[PDB]
């Protein structure tokens, strides 16, 4: 359930989980579906980060 | 049963009257190799196929280069009757940056820099 | 395959080249239609490309006949008589620019 | 729904159309001429190797016939022509042979020379210099 | 007349094979060419001790190239664009 | 000694021979797409690969290894001189082969593949074949 | 915000959307495999 420009949103996930995993993450966008797909589990690290923008 | 070979140690042991024939220098030994397979892989054992994928010796004919190190040398030993081994002679040094687009291994095994395509004036 | 067809030996129109350069295709011929999904690629191949190959070379006359058609076809006539017919069913554009400056070049 | 091959004659007659110079009924059967155009096929990929080949050979009798009308033979002939650095194939010599007959036989009178040259050098013992056209031009 | 029994070079009774002048040739310029190779295999630049570890460092970031390209496996990217791009089919002119 | 001689007086002569223009039809061979060419003035050659030359441009053959005339044969060794002999031809035609049929089959083992294959072609014709004096 | 706008505008220059122009999302209906020609042809797997 990702609206707008979800290149916006790959750059700042990939910038957050950097970090965390030393490496780019690997993610696939879905423009059509409107959906993110990220590998690896990043369950509760990325749901405690959208509460902070507010989503 | 056929299998695989131990060469002894004293079938390279240079003697001086072959360092008077192939032109080699034991004191100074040359520091990089040009092998260059000569036979097919095809009708020999398995060992000595991986080893040529290994030595980068898939096409026949394409010289390579390797190090004179014993690793290296180990694996030459398995398949020297497959292969040619020259050494690589640089009569005009290492390649610099600037010499990179200009060289051409000879047949003779020397590594020319100025690859000018010109007849020599003298 | 060769003995079961015909064959020729290597020659020219006239001696081509000898003198000077003559180009020997002569007329173009396209059929494109208003309405089907075949001639979509031969459509954005009139309205943008065919007016600049038109500019290139002079001495060939272009035709474009649009009229309701199931294969949009291309029809290349020489000067030594010969008439080559071609099928751009369903080409991209780029394929189609290619196959065009292939029949300019040919004798 | 039931669907029926409709286009049947389209696909035997491209079969066909290649086997109507052939001799008795492999011409119009589709059963009998499928295993002879196949066949016409293989034979066409597998002469290009011997068309090439054939070429060559042929090529090496009519130098060899040439070279025999000089006094020479086809080993005396592109061996001595390759130590002057005269980089000719056989299809040239063989056209030359036949259209040039004047050059063709500059060509064997220095093909010749640099074997009557090779031989000299043989018997010395290196003391006297090489021949005149036994010099070879280095490219660097 | 001159039956071999069986087949030719198979058997206890074989169709005798003879070494040619020019097979003897042959094997002997392949002899001289790798016994120039036993003369340039016993002259190592250096020994066993100095050449350990001088190429660990290249050898392991090979492998990681390796491993990052093995990882990296992952479904493209879908775009909207491409999607929509299929409805030019039923393009036409007014 | 005596025939280092003997050779500039041959060679003046065949080089005087080119000033005032005693020589008719000159046929050179040249190298060109991997093949050596027996080639005269106003002649065709087909070539099995594309040059990526407009057709109608005049172009020069760099690599000539024979020249050769009634009385007199120049040879290269391997190529002359660029100062020596010039060979210039003109792109009249690039057209594809005819369909070349590659069928390859195997009895008893159901391999059966036919692919077909149009190579690309040009031919060139060879304008003019000129030399200049410069063998002394 | 520009995603969403950007799927809308772009549209209206298409033509017609209709029951020609559809097709299924790719990698979504597999191709049938029929035991037909030479590959599945001669024993069917
Ligand atoms: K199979
Ligand atoms: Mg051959
Ligand atoms: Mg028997
Ligand atoms: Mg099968
Ligand atoms: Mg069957």
């Amino acid at each position: 359930k990702v609206e707008g420009d979800i290149w916006a949103l790959q750059k700042d996930v990939e910038d957050f989980l950097s970090p965390l995993l030393g490496k780019t993450p690997v993610t696939q966008v879905n423009e059509v579906t409107g959906t993110l797909r990220i590998k690896g589990y990043f369950d509760q690290e990325l749901k405690a980060w959208l509460l902070e923008k507010g989503f | 049963k056929f299998t695989r070979s131990r060469i002894p140690e004293k079938v390279f042991q240079a003697s001086p009257e072959d360092h008077e024939k192939y032109g080699g220098d034991p004191q100074n030994p040359h520091k990089l190799h040009i092998v260059t397979r000569i036979k097919s892989t095809r009708r020999r054992p398995y060992w000595e196929k991986d080893i040529i994928k290994m030595l980068g010796l898939e096409k026949a004919h394409t010289p390579q280069v390797h190090k004179n190190i014993p690793s290296v040398n180990a694996k030459l030993k398995v398949v020297k009757h497959l292969i040619r081994i020259k050494p690589l002679k640089l009569p005009q040094g290492l390649p610099a940056e600037e010499n990179m687009s200009n060289t051409c291994l000879k047949s003779t095994g020397e590594l020319v820099v100025q690859w000018h395509l010109k007849p020599v004036e003298q | 395959t060769a003995r079961g067809t015909p064959s020729r030996f290597l020659a020219s129109v006239l001696h081509n080249g000898l003198g000077r350069y003559v180009q020997q295709l002569q007329r173009l011929s396209f059929s494109v239609s208003r309405d089907g999904a075949s001639s979509r690629g031969a459509r954005e191949f009139v309205e943008r490309e065919v007016i600049d190959f038109a500019r290139r070379n002079p001495g060939v006359v272009i035709y474009v006949n649009s009229r309701p058609c199931c294969v949009p076809r291309v029809v290349a006539e020489y000067l030594n008589g010969a008439v080559r017919e071609e099928s751009i069913h369903c080409k991209s554009v780029e394929e189609i620019s290619t196959l065009v400056q292939k029949l300019a070049d040919q004798s | 729904l039931r669907n029926r091959v409709t286009d049947r004659y389209f696909r035997i007659q491209e079969v066909l159309k290649h086997a109507r110079h052939f001799r008795g009924r492999k011409n119009r059967c589709y059963r009998l001429a499928v295993r002879t155009v196949i066949r016409a096929f293989v034979k066409c990929t597998k002469a290009r190797y011997l068309k090439k080949k054939n070429m060559r050979t042929l090529w090496i009798n009519r130098i060899t016939a040439a070279s025999q009308e000089h006094g020479l033979k086809y080993p005396a002939l592109i061996g001595n022509l390759v130590k002057c650095q005269v980089e000719l194939n056989r299809k040239v010599l063989a056209d030359l042979a036949i259209y040039e007959p004047k050059t063709f036989k500059s060509l064997a009178a220095l093909a010749s020379r640099r074997r009557h040259e090779g031989f000299a050098a043989a018997l010395g013992d290196g003391k006297e210099p090489e021949g005149i056209f036994s010099r070879v031009v280095q490219y660097h | 007349r001159g039956r071999i029994p069986g087949r030719q070079w198979i058997g206890k009774h074989r169709r005798p094979r003879f070494v040619s002048l020019r097979a003897k040739q042959n094997m002997i310029r392949r002899l001289e060419i790798e016994a120039e190779n036993h003369y340039w295999l016993s002259m190592p630049y250096m020994t066993r001790e100095q050449e350990r570890g001088h190429a660990a460092v290249r050898r392991r970031e090979a492998f990681e190239a390796i491993k990052a390209a093995a990882t990296s496996k992952f479904p493209p990217h879908r775009f909207i664009a491409d999607q929509l791009d299929h409805l030019n089919v039923t393009k036409k002119w007014s | 000694v005596e025939e280092t001689r003997h050779h500039a007086e041959v060679v003046k002569k065949v080089n005087e021979m080119i000033v005032t223009g005693q020589y008719g039809r000159l046929f050179a061979v040249v190298h060109f797409a991997s093949r050596q060419w027996k080639v005269t003035s106003e002649d065709l050659i087909l070539i099995g690969n594309e040059l990526d030359l407009a057709c109608g441009e005049r172009i020069r053959l760099e690599k000539v290894l024979l020249v050769g005339a009634d009385n007199f044969t120049l040879l290269g060794k391997p190529l002359l001189g660029k100062d020596l002999v010039r060979v210039e031809a003109t792109v009249i035609e690039k057209t594809e082969s005819w369909p070349r049929i590659i069928m390859r089959f195997r009895k008893r083992k159901n391999f059966k593949k036919k692919r077909i294959v149009t190579t690309p072609q040009t031919v060139l014709r060879i304008n003019s074949i000129e030399i200049a004096p410069c063998l002394l | 915000q520009g995603g969403g706008a950007r799927a809308l505008d772009l549209l209206r220059g298409l033509p017609r959307v209709s029951l020609a122009n559809l097709k299924p999302n790719p990698g979504s209906k597999k191709p049938e495999r029929r035991p037909r020609g030479r590959r599945r042809g001669r024993k069917c797997g």
